[PDB]
């Protein structure tokens, strides 16, 4: 219920810093990473033997509402 | 993948000098349950590593085959040699 007492991250509980400054009235923030990962098959055996990590596609999103400046 | 160069170098570069005690190459198909005797083909290892393939590595090798292994080998094959051989 309070805030010095709750399990869970909430909007209300988190700032988004950049550059050393807090960014103004927000309303999301969403990130996506993808490792690629893919499994290596083989003849013979239909089921992959392990996986393996291609490339570090990361991304975040930020939507905002426009301040009248800055 | 390393291991595997250094033996086909070891089996291919001392080949045409100096001398490799063994005279021929085993390859086992399990998966296929096939035997044969094979030696490197003219085309030969080909190693090559691409963008999007950061950590590994691909081989592809071509082999031409010597005969089936079940088989012995020419040199240590025995002849009928009924009666004496070395006329006296």
């Amino acid at each position: 219920a309070s805030e010095a007492k709750q399990t869970v991250h909430t909007g209300n509980t988190v700032l988004l810093m950049i550059k050393g400054k807090p960014v103004g009235r927000a309303q999301s923030a969403s990130g996506q990473r993808e490792y690629g990962t893919t499994g290596v098959y083989e003849i013979g055996s239909i089921m992959p033997q392990e996986h393996v990590y291609l490339r570090y596609e990361g991304t975040i999103t930020v939507e905002r509402l426009r301040m009248k400046k800055e | 993948m390393e291991e595997l160069q250094s033996r086909v170098s070891e089996y291919a570069m001392q080949g045409g000098s100096g001398n490799v005690s063994g005279s021929y190459l085993q390859f086992f198909n399990f998966t296929d349950d096939s035997y044969y005797k094979v030696h490197l083909a003219p085309q030969g290892l080909k190693i090559t590593r691409s963008k999007d393939e950061p950590l590994l590595f691909r081989y592809e090798i071509t082999l031409v085959v010597i005969g089936s292994l079940t088989e012995a080998d020419r040199s240590a094959v025995t002849t009928e040699e009924f009666g004496n051989v070395k006329p006296n």
